[PDB]
């Protein structure tokens, strides 16, 4: 997730070169830099790429033939359009769920820019994960717990031995620090039911037109045995 | 006689509800795994089936 459009070219100087010295301060921090061509050029790289976060136009162009068909493919996506002096908003762009950021065309603050780029992005990932997944991206880079279970403590066992050293280098270092078992707080535990779990089963079920829906950790083959064992006591008749 | 019972225990449930600051109503918690915060009655304290139920500060129903 790291690719940023640019779509449009007015011409004039005054609005290019804000976007040469914004090219050269967004590759700093590991973003891809798109070219797309005219209206349907932007519109095959986000179908096709899934990976994009942001769209830089001209808000005095294409105010309505942009806002429309980005609202009826994605909701939350940043928008980082670029308004003017005499620029407002339409009647009918009151009932599409879209994130606009406006900027100017300030020469010498593209540095601050780009920060408010990352800030954003980083805004998306928070929102679009559930709060379980969230948990566990944030426990891998800040929580360094010890005497926990399993006993491979995020692939500490594997670097002792050579051939331990193969099978920790083929998955990578996210992997094994994510596979953590209920010797957490900030997660809660599943057989327990609370804490960040407790909204996780409340989220699938409002997804999914739910009441409270499940996650079984051993398969459908399993789930069919839970739920026949409810409703069929030691002597009863099934349909 | 059943229209001056009724006198009698209106009476006597008039000085029960005065002192019912003592004697509140615990009810037990068992929130386990279901939509919604099921509750239940007390065990072998209460067995009636059409049992009375007081309040402290009277409102206007009806
Ligand atoms: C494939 C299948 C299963 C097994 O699914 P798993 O999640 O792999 O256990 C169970 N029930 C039905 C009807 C299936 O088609």
């Amino acid at each position: 997730m790291n690719v940023i459009a640019i779509l449009n070219h007015m011409g004039v100087y005054f609005k290019e070169e804000p976007i040469r010295e914004l090219h050269r301060a967004l590759e700093r921090l590991n973003f891809q830099i798109v070219y797309p061509n005219d209206r349907d050029d932007l519109l095959k790289l986000i179908e096709n790429n899934a990976r994009l976060c942001g769209v830089i136009f001209d808000w005095d162009k294409y105010n309505l033939e942009l806002c429309e068909e980005i609202s009826k493919m994605n909701e939350n996506l940043p928008l980082y359009a670029f308004a003017n002096t005499y620029s407002t908003l339409d009647v009918s762009l009151n009932d599409l769920r879209l994130q606009i950021s406006f900027f100017e065309y300030a020469l010498g603050a593209a540095e601050d820019i780009a920060n408010k780029i990352k800030q954003t992005t980083d805004e998306y990932i928070n929102t679009i994960l559930p709060p379980l997944t969230k948990a566990l991206f944030k426990y891998v880079r800040e929580g360094k717990y010890t005497f926990c279970t399993p006993g491979h403590m995020g692939g500490t066992a594997f670097q002792k031995s050579p051939v331990g050293s193969l099978f920790y280098d083929f998955f990578g270092p996210n992997t094994m620090k994510s596979d953590i078992s209920i010797s957490v707080s900030e997660l809660g535990s599943l057989l327990d039911h609370s804490g960040p779990h407790k909204e996780a089963e409340q989220y699938i079920a409002r997804v999914f037109n739910a009441d409270r829906s499940y996650m079984v950790t051993n398969g459908t083959s399993t789930a069919n045995k839970i739920v026949g064992m409810y409703s069929a006591p030691a002597g009863s008749t099934i349909l | 006689m059943l229209t001056r019972l009724g006198a009698i225990v209106q009476r006597h449930l008039q000085l029960q509800q005065q002192q019912s600051d003592k004697t509140a109503l615990t009810v037990i918690r068992l929130g386990g795994i279901f939509s919604r915060r099921q509750q239940y009655q007390l065990p072998v304290n209460v067995t009636a089936s059409t049992l009375t139920l007081l309040l402290q500060k009277p409102l206007k129903l009806h």
